[PDB]
């Protein structure tokens, strides 16, 4: 069985390119930030614009929405993150500590703390509530590309063009594994599975793979998109097919079947890079988003 | 940022 994604929309209002789309875990909004400072905010299933979030001083790589779906988080170039209400638009908190580039960030699932990594090669766990840093980690030897947090929030996956992957005890700071296989490539993108047992990884020579953290052991490897250059995102689709899926440097939308590891489908429609995807959390829906050259984000609707 | 970011 494979899926069969039709573009439905596309979204232009960005004036840069489109960094990261996020679908709020309610399935109502699509979020997206830019290189040109802002979020904007869009109708999950209709694509139809909602409003637009300003602050950040320069270009915004990552946003995240809280569980609930009522905040964000952003970071930006201004080696700040903010968190931001979504519904009034105000900027409840700037977390200002890193000492470069805010590169990616992540709520934890009980939405009281948010991790972020930096060109600074760290990683920072931080308070929501009163948006003070708990725990400075010096987690890599290079830029962190990602951070995400396990199903519980117990622990953290950073990835980094030092080649590694880290696993962090979220409360004691300690580094439980580093995972790299037999090449050091820049790691540029990681996340926990949902089923919280896997790691899945981007490398800049054109691989995913999937990870069993706890052994250490490498399962999966997905292949034959474009990835050297460009930290672009993954995805797990779990609402119909169990598919991966990655944006690339062709321009097309790439997705596997997770257990095969055969290409099932690619998206074709942009017209530069596509540097993310997500998938909604109750419908067979991607959004994709595209560098300088496109600059539009598309949503793409499959009937499995 | 992301959008010209290389390593
Ligand atoms: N993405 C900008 C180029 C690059 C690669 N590695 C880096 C470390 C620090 C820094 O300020 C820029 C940078």
């Amino acid at each position: 069985v494979k899926p069969n994604y039709a573009l439905k929309f596309t979204l232009a209002g960005h004036t840069k390119a489109v960094s990261s789309v996020k679908f709020s875990p309610n399935g109502e909004w699509l979020a997206s930030s830019s290189a040109d400072k802002l979020i904007k905010i869009w109708g999950a299933y209709d694509g139809k614009f909602e409003k637009t979030i300003s602050g950040h001083k320069l270009g915004i790589s990552d946003v995240a929405w809280s569980s609930d779906s009522n905040l964000l988080v952003s970071a930006s170039d201004d080696k700040t993150l903010k968190i931001w209400d979504v519904s009034s638009g105000k900027c409840l908190k700037t977390l200002k500590g890193h000492s470069n580039y805010v590169f990616c960030c992540n709520f934890n699932p009980q939405s009281n703390l948010i991790v972020s990594g930096s060109f600074d090669e760290s990683v920072r766990i931080w308070d929501v509530k009163t948006g003070k840093c708990l725990k400075t980690l010096p987690a890599h030897s290079d830029p962190v590309s990602a951070v995400h947090f396990n199903r519980d929030g117990s622990l953290i996956v950073s990835s980094s063009y030092d080649g590694l992957c880290r696993i962090w005890d979220t409360a004691s700071g300690q580094c439980l594994k580093t995972l790299i296989d037999d090449d050091n490539p820049p790691v540029s993108f990681v996340k926990f599975s949902p089923n919280g047992k896997y790691i899945l990884a981007a490398t800049l020579d054109n691989t995913l793979k999937l990870w069993d953290y706890s052994k250490g052991k490498c399962l999966k490897t997905y292949t034959g998109h474009k990835n050297e250059k460009y930290c672009i995102f993954a995805n797990f689709s779990v609402t119909g097919g169990k598919w991966i899926v990655s944006g690339s440097e062709d321009n097309l939308v790439y997705i596997w079947n997770l257990q095969t590891k055969e290409i099932v489908q690619k998206l074709q429609g942009h017209t530069d890079v596509v540097i993310s995807t997500a998938c909604h959390p109750t419908e067979n829906i991607i959004a994709s988003a595209a560098l300088e050259n496109d600059k539009t984000i598309k949503l793409w609707k499959s009937d499995c | 940022a992301r959008t010209k970011e290389t390593a």
